[PDB]
């Protein structure tokens, strides 16, 4: 007999999906495998799904806002960025942490992961090597957050931690700017918005405003 | 590390790249003895293909092994250290608890002759007797069927090997405890002899 | 800087390039000097493509001999000596010239290697009082310097280098390998000193000022014009008439006619037989003999390795047996690595 | 600086229990089962089954944060055996080569003082 | 046919072997002998280190590139008939075979020239037999 | 003579058992004499320039 | 056991899905010793919730944790001893904590009793 085989999409591992900017892409961990699929009015279809190893589940993965890498943590404590217009795995390198939030900036130039031990790194999209490694704050990152114009030269960076912190850094020096302890338990999502205000989402009640600037400036808006 | 961006076209920015662990484990003194006699057949192994820091201390009867931060490699070298000098201290061969050092699948299995069947003195003494043998025999028999090692203490017996091997030999000990005659056991164990040597 | 516009053609996809033509051509006799020059230094192969070398020398914006200096030693590693040696000659005295030539090594590339690490190691006025002892010019100087930090950047941007912390600074010395680079660099102008009237035999018989009459065949089968030619001296280089000379082979800089008719080698690098055969077979001019009693293992039709004697050669001269181990593609046994 | 769990290993004689809680024993982290994590039924009394359900907890273990683990090893206690098996010896190596931070080894067996009957009989309970 | 005829501390073995038929119902060195052989290649070349100067061409390519220089070969039929058999092989297999084929064209021009001249007829279809094996 | 010599002397052990006192391991950080067959200084073949006495025989 | 083999019985009819995502629904809590011992801060636990105060003050209440005088002390020369402590008030992420009972291990029981003497255990109440 003739059969069709229709398979799930986003099963078994806790890692959220992400799409570009575009509503065209989307990417979703089935237990083992990353299944790309397009979104397009009427012709949504699948591109290629990837088959690193039946083993190991999907830890966390990124899809930048321009649809050309795809950044993915297993539970091996390595990441693998692989390219999205030839659909091959480009780079791989091990972590020694297990990541569990991947954030990208707005541009494809920067990908930023972080795991459990508080360290984090973040690494440059085209060419797979690490920039600067944070040893960050003692406690689980919880989330992390990007600040970047498009042509500037001020490039910030936010970790909401499993504690009631914010550790926001400068990247082109690479200091611990400031260190805001307000909420009372994990960070579980972060934004930067424009003046400079920055708002913060700790899981328990809160929504922190902090007006903020460069400079010592920064207290609770 | 110093601090400077660089403007890509796109104006993209572009930068440039930038615990020990205890155990410790116990020994009796009638296994005290033998442990200070051959010592020194004892710690080079740790010390050398394991990377594994020794101490004794003779004053809680105790040794510990500490594994170095820096100078180990392997992550299981400490348990796989601790469960040698514990096939050590219930009483095996120093060759053999050796095997067990060098490979990754040999298991240590204990049991009691009261958890077979309650025994009364007596009997008791003559189940051991059965299990032993006239010097040996039936043990060294099991022991060379099963490719297993046996140790036999007071109540407490004490079986090396693998998986399947110590299963048997669990199988054939067990079948003379209850009772069978040292002819019909060691029948089968030559028959298991010879269907283990034919796969 | 034909040889590196014919390279520019090639990298960019102008495979025939004696008939390309322009508005104002140049020679022809010229740019085909130009690609058998590169065919020899290894940017291209016998049959005009590009190689990688080719490939890296295209992104290189400078002229090819000083990138080949640059790539090869990225790879072996001498940096600050090498971004000296190419900022200095892009852009009693007697006793500190040889204080700063530094016996043993003999070549003027080292000598001035030595001007500008002490030169580095003096801080100020001393730096005046020490620029006149030696009769050097601090603008010179500091246009080497300014220059040096300046390919440092461009090749970090070419990132054929690794840079960690952005901004570039500057910073035995393993002389093999220094004049193995500086070979690279300097080919094909080879020459190769004679018996008898170079070594010993010319002590004879001035006083406090003795001559050692430089009786040396400067060979390169490029230009075979002046292929196998005796050559003498320059007197301003710090070899001038000098003896008892260990090597054998110097790469020169340029040859020179003038008084008396007589040649002169410009700049030396005093160089024997298995570094010329590593750069050569990195090049081109080493052809090969067929192997030779000595075994000559077979381990596939593809592979195998045996000793061969090369010929650097409107002749060339020959050089050591060396074990190689070579391979057969493309209907030749062409060259892998050495032993 | 760390953070401690309690990992609980039942090694029965025919199964394998890998079960890791918080302190108090209150707050089940993860627990497994050998024939869960390997498909038969002689096989659930593996060192393979073992070393699955360790790696699979210490994975789940590192997910929740749980860098440090004390370990209670325990046997089927009772009037049965009263040490524990192959299975827990395979169980506690595959979580030391998997990386949780060991810091506490107990063999924690329900001895009975003067126990009841067994199960077997006055022949002998098994074979 | 004339060739003549002729441990680690850390033991790995598999679970068969070992008694782990859980691991054999769900189971889941060539290349050390050619690195070996590699090494006793190596030994062989490390080993023979003789230093002694000898000639770039042989004296068979050498006569052989005069006699086409000469466009006659007869020296080169003189040294072939008075070659040795190991070294009539050895230079045979070992001609070179470039894109011109200058060699090759050679050695069949003196091979005609051979069999024009009618003397030792049998070792001329014998030496052109062996080029083309 | 020396062969000899180094037989017939009197050795000097070290029963130091590394382990007991302090940590014996990788990373970082009890003499016993038997008196052989003769001393070095009682043989009767010193002074004699080519003569080997076995005091063992 | 998952196999295709593994005959069905009534058992696996009517499932859940796993959505209650309960490592983040849950909350952790730090525990404190007594001011008679000396590193009086060891380890956090896990309380289930947050919406029901009362759900998280009856149980870190009824909280018993367990620990070691070797670890709480610092010298490791009390590595047999053994203390359970039990949670009765709370304050802000911080539990404040009191004794409850105190025990050995098994290993150094069966490591004391030895053969050839005789062993005395006295067994008293009091208030």
């Amino acid at each position: 007999y003739k059969g069709i085989s229709l398979n799930p999409i986003y099963a078994g591992s806790s890692a959220v999906a992400t799409v570009s900017e575009n509503g065209k892409i989307l990417a979703t961990p089935v237990l083992d495998e990353i299944n790309i699929i397009d979104l397009t009015p009427g012709s949504r279809k699948i591109l290629h799904k990837i088959s690193n190893e039946d083993e190991q589940e999907i830890t966390a993965l990124k899809l930048t806002p321009d649809g050309q890498y795809l950044t993915y943590v297993s539970q091996a404590q390595l990441l693998k960025i692989f390219h999205l217009k030839t659909g091959k795995v480009v780079r791989s390198m091990k972590i020694s942490s297990p990541s569990y939030i991947l954030d990208a900036d707005s541009t494809s130039t920067l990908l930023a992961v972080g795991g459990t031990d508080g360290s984090i790194i973040v690494v440059d999209i085209e060419n797979g090597y690490i920039t600067h490694s944070f040893k960050g704050h003692g406690g689980t990152i919880s989330s992390l957050k990007f600040y970047g114009q498009l042509n500037s030269k001020i490039w910030l960076l936010a970790s909401g931690d499993t504690n009631g912190m914010v550790k926001v850094w400068d990247l082109v020096k690479r200091k611990c700017l400031h260190t805001l302890q307000e909420h009372t338990s994990a960070v579980r999502g972060l934004d930067i918005i424009e003046v400079l205000n920055l708002l913060s989402g700790g899981r328990d009640d809160i929504i922190n405003l902090w007006d903020f600037n460069m400079k010592k400036k920064c207290k609770l808006l | 590390e110093s601090k400077t961006v660089v403007v890509d076209d796109q104006g993209k920015p572009r930068f440039t790249s930038a615990k020990f662990e205890s155990r410790k484990i116990m020994v009796p003194p009638h296994r005290m003895t033998p442990l200070r006699n051959s010592w020194t057949k004892i710690y080079p192994p740790l010390v050398e293909h394991l990377k594994l820091q020794v101490r004794m201390n003779l004053k809680t009867k105790s040794v510990e092994l500490r594994t170095n931060p820096k100078f180990t490699t392997d992550p299981g070298a400490l348990q796989k250290g601790a469960d040698f000098i514990k096939a050590f201290t219930l009483g095996f061969d120093l060759d053999d608890s050796i095997a067990l050092l060098r490979l990754d699948d040999l298991y240590i299995e204990t049991f009691e002759v009261k958890d077979v069947k309650t025994l009364t003195g007596d009997h008791l003494s003559r189940a051991i007797g059965r299990i032993a043998g006239k010097d040996g025999k039936t043990k060294f028999a099991i022991e060379n069927a099963t490719r297993t090692r046996i140790v036999l203490a007071d109540s407490k017996i004490h079986i090396l090997g693998g998986f399947t091997h110590i299963r048997m030999a669990r199988e054939s000990v067990v079948s003379l405890i209850l009772g069978s005659p040292p002819g019909k056991v060691y029948g089968n164990l030559r028959t298991v002899a010879s269907r283990l040597k034919e796969r | 800087p034909v040889e590196s516009i014919v390279l520019q053609m090639k990298s960019m996809a102008i495979h025939n390039i004696i008939n390309f033509p322009f508005p104002t051509p140049p020679d022809r006799v010229a740019l085909s000097k130009a690609i058998q020059l590169l065919q020899y230094l290894g940017a291209l192969d016998n049959k005009e493509m590009i190689t990688e070398d080719g490939k890296k020398m295209s992104l290189f914006p400078l002229s090819p001999r000083f990138s080949k200096m640059l790539l090869v030693s990225d790879e072996k590693a001498c940096l600050p000596y090498i971004v000296a040696i190419v900022s200095a000659l892009s852009v009693k005295f007697y006793k500190s010239r040889s204080q700063f030539s530094k016996l043993d090594k003999f070549s003027d590339v080292f000598r001035l290697l030595s001007v500008v690490s002490a030169m580095d190691y003096v801080p100020k006025e001393q730096k005046e009082i020490f620029m006149k002892k030696n009769f050097l010019r601090g603008k010179l100087m500091e246009e080497i310097v300014k220059l040096r930090k300046q390919l440092m950047y461009i090749i970090k941007s070419n990132t054929s280098k690794e840079n960690i912390a952005v901004v570039i600074r500057n910073e035995v010395i393993q002389i093999k390998l220094l004049k193995q680079m500086i070979c690279a660099g300097f080919v094909d102008h080879v020459a190769v000193r004679a018996d008898v009237l170079f070594p010993d035999d010319a002590k004879i018989t001035n006083r406090t000022s003795i001559i050692n009459i430089p009786y040396i065949p400067v060979l390169a089968t490029r230009t075979p014009n002046i292929e196998d030619c005796f050559v003498y001296i320059h007197p301003t280089s710090i070899l001038n008439n000098l003896g008892e000379m260990p090597p054998k082979y110097m790469l020169y800089y340029s040859l020179h006619l003038g008084g008396n008719n007589k040649t002169r080698m410009n700049t030396l690098c005093d160089i024997a037989s298995t570094p010329l055969a590593n750069i050569a077979r990195k090049g081109l001019l080493l052809t090969y003999s067929k192997p030779l009693g000595l075994k000559t293992v077979n381990l596939s039709p593809t592979e195998r390795y045996c000793y061969v004697v090369p010929r650097f050669g409107k002749i060339g001269w020959d050089l050591n047996p060396i074990a190689v181990h070579q391979k057969k593609q493309k209907g030749q046994w062409t060259v892998i690595k050495f032993i | 600086s760390q953070v401690f769990g309690v990992a609980r290993i039942y090694a029965s004689f025919n199964d394998t229990f890998v079960h890791v809680t918080d302190l108090s024993g209150k707050e089940t982290i993860a627990r497994v089962t050998g024939g869960m994590k390997v498909k038969a039924d002689r096989d659930e009394s593996s060192p393979y089954a073992a070393m699955l359900a360790a790696q699979d907890v210490a994975a789940k273990c590192k997910e929740v944060g749980i860098t440090a683990v004390h370990v209670k090893i325990r046997a089927t206690g009772g009037t049965r055996t009263k040490t524990p098996g192959p299975g827990g010896q395979a169980a506690l190596r595959a979580l030391a080569r998997s990386g949780l931070r060991i810091g506490r080894i107990e063999d924690v067996t329900p001895v009975p003082s003067d126990s009841t009957r067994k199960k077997g009989g006055r022949r002998g309970r098994r074979l | 046919r004339s060739k003549p005829k002729e441990l680690p501390f850390f033991l790995q073995l598999s679970g068969e072997k070992v008694g782990d038929e859980a691991s054999v119902r769900e189971g889941i060195h060539r290349r050390d002998q050619e690195a070996q052989k590699k090494l006793d290649a190596e030994e062989q070349m490390n080993k023979f280190k003789v230093t002694g100067r000898l000639g770039f061409e042989s004296h068979f390519t050498k006569q052989l590139r005069e006699g086409s220089q000469s466009k006659d070969y007869s020296s080169l039929l003189a040294t072939l008939i008075n070659f040795s058999p190991a070294a009539v092989d050895l230079e045979i297999r070992s001609l070179n075979s470039f894109e011109p084929f200058d060699e090759i064209v050679w050695f069949i021009d003196a091979l005609t020239q051979g069999l024009k001249s009618n003397k030792n007829f049998e070792l001329y279809e014998t030496f052109m037999s062996l080029l083309f094996k | 003579k020396k062969r000899v010599i180094d037989d017939e002397d009197d050795k000097e052990v070290d029963t130091t058992l590394p382990g007991w006192g302090e940590w014996a391991g990788a990373g970082s950080k009890f003499i016993k004499k038997v008196k052989g067959v003769v001393n070095k200084d009682k043989r009767r073949d010193k002074n004699l320039q080519n003569v080997i006495i076995n005091e063992k025989v | 056991a998952v196999g295709k083999n593994k005959r069905l019985s009534k058992g696996k009819k009517g499932q859940k899905k796993r959505v209650v995502d309960p490592f983040t629904r849950k909350e952790w809590f730090d525990i404190k010793a007594p001011s008679t011992f000396e590193n009086r801060n060891v380890g956090k636990t896990l309380v289930n919730k947050s919406t029901g105060l009362k759900s998280a003050s009856d149980a870190l209440k009824g909280r018993v944790v367990e620990v070691c005088l070797a670890d709480l002390q610092g010298s490791e020369d009390h590595s047999f001893r053994k203390i359970k402590l039990r949670v009765d008030e709370v304050q802000g992420k911080n539990l404040l904590t009191n004794f409850h009972g105190m025990d050995f291990t098994t290993d150094k029981l069966r490591s004391m009793v030895r053969k050839w003497q005789t062993l005395i255990e006295a067994n008293v109440t009091v208030k």
